[PDB]
């Protein structure tokens, strides 16, 4: 399921 | 991940590095900055995102960068303003993995911050004495002084004295210019019976110096 | 977010093992925690993530394991080309931090080489073009640790001094140092006494060459 690379992706869509 | 050559910025002006890759190898990946000071540690700057510049800065360096990416030629940048002593370093450009970690990284870059009036070496002798031989052993040496940009190679006997040579490591000075040392430890039995010779070879300067190192 | 890393330099022999902590002042999450290995002149390479997984072509040798503020790396059988230099790195995705711990030093163990020190006054030439440059050499020694101290006239001298080290050489595994201090050419006559005072293990007492005018 979800990596790290989802979990910045998440930063770039909430900033 | 191939960056570009080494910059030499004047204090307090600015600097854009850049780190051009293979879009299959960045297009769909995210991208790190990070500075390693002559001898020291890394430090983390910034990252760059996929796509975007959805960068997102380092506290330390707040205000002075700038990260941008280019999809038409793959290439990530780094720009750095109000230079100074303290920034004088090799940045380096890492792909980050799906976990985090950054798995290929760069062959980086040296940003010198000094005068940057690419000034020729002078070469000076370290002449052999008692202070510096006891035991048979005795060091001699050439001092490559005040000399900038990098780098200078140094040979002894025009290759021939290949044992005991120790060309250390150049150090930046509040000159803005550096200065290398390399030394010799030869037998005492042939000081005055053999040549000791420096040569010195500065490209950026056009300039090459053979000086003889005598004993006192 | 401040990562510590103990030792600052291992001291082993090829075929041992080996024990690099890293301590964290809080907790990292999802213990995200990698460890690396810079090689001299070449960039940092990814050893272990996740604190315990492995990352692609790193040999089983390497292990590692951690939770919270505690993580460690071990080398089960010491090679020679594990001896380099280690950083342990935390990595966070809300907001991304990415810190790196100081660094640790695998060395190759050896005798306790002292350091042969030799002090070379500058040359007239130098003094006949207006500067004034003294050279202490410390020439293959064992362990790297060594104080190399400027005393001109039993002064002190701090921030007149630059050093360089090498790199342990590949066949005699010691480190050679040299110190460079530069004092103008005015200044230089004033003083008489330039001494470089080295500590050092291998020197029982501490060795101090000078010279005079």
């Amino acid at each position: 399921g979800i990596d790290f690379q989802d979990e910045l992706d998440e930063f770039f869509k909430n900033v | 991940l191939v960056q570009s050559g080494a910059e030499v910025k004047k204090p307090g002006a600015s600097v854009k590095v850049s780190c051009q890759a293979s879009g299959n190898t960045f297009t769909n990946y995210y991208v790190h900055w990070v500075r390693q000071a002559p001898g020291q540690g890394l430090e983390w700057m910034g990252i760059i995102s996929p796509s975007g510049d959805g960068t997102r800065y380092a506290q330390k360096f707040q205000g002075r960068v700038t990260m941008t990416r280019d999809t038409s030629t793959t290439t990530v940048y780094m720009e750095l303003s109000s230079l100074r002593s303290e920034d004088t370093a090799v940045y380096y450009c890492a792909r980050g993995s799906n976990w985090g970690p950054w798995d290929y990284w760069g062959q980086g870059t040296l940003v010198t911050v000094s005068s940057a009036s690419t000034k020729g070496p002078s070469v000076f002798p370290l002449a052999p004495s008692s202070k510096s031989t006891s035991g048979g052993t005795a060091a001699l040496g050439c001092l490559v002084k005040d000399y900038f940009p990098e780098p200078v190679t140094v040979s002894w006997n025009s290759g021939a004295l290949t044992s005991g040579v120790h060309t250390f490591p150049a150090v930046l000075q509040s000159s803005g210019l550096y200065s290398l040392s390399s030394v010799v430890t030869v037998p005492s039995s042939s000081l005055g019976t053999q040549t000791y010779i420096c040569n010195v070879n500065h490209k950026p300067s056009n300039t090459k110096v053979d000086k003889r190192v005598e004993p006192k | 977010i401040v990562l510590t890393q103990s030792p600052g330099t291992l001291s082993l022999s090829p075929g041992e093992r080996a024990t690099l902590s890293c301590r964290a002042s809080q907790s990292v999450r999802r213990n995200y925690l990698a460890w690396y290995q810079q090689k001299p002149g070449q960039a940092p390479r990814l050893l272990i993530f996740g604190a315990s997984s492995r990352a692609t072509g790193i040999p089983d040798r390497f292990s590692g394991s951690g939770s919270g503020t505690d993580f460690t790396l071990t080398i089960s059988r010491l090679e020679p080309e594990d001896f380099a230099v280690y950083y342990c790195q935390q990595y966070d995705s809300s907001p991304p931090i990415f810190t790196f711990g100081p660094g640790t030093k695998v060395d190759i163990k050896r005798t306790v080489a002292a350091p042969s020190v030799f002090i070379f006054p500058p040359s007239d030439e130098q003094l006949k073009s207006g500067t004034a440059s003294v050279v202490c050499l410390l020439n293959n020694f064992y362990p790297r640790e060594a104080k190399v101290q400027w005393k001109v006239d039993n002064a002190l001298q701090s921030g007149n001094s630059q050093e360089s080290v090498t790199e342990q050489d590949s066949k005699d595994s010691t480190y050679s140092l040299s110190s460079t201090l530069t004092l103008s050419k005015a200044d230089y006559e004033k003083h008489k006494v330039y001494a470089c005072e080295v500590t050092h293990q291998g020197l029982s007492s501490p060795v101090t060459k000078s010279f005079n005018r």
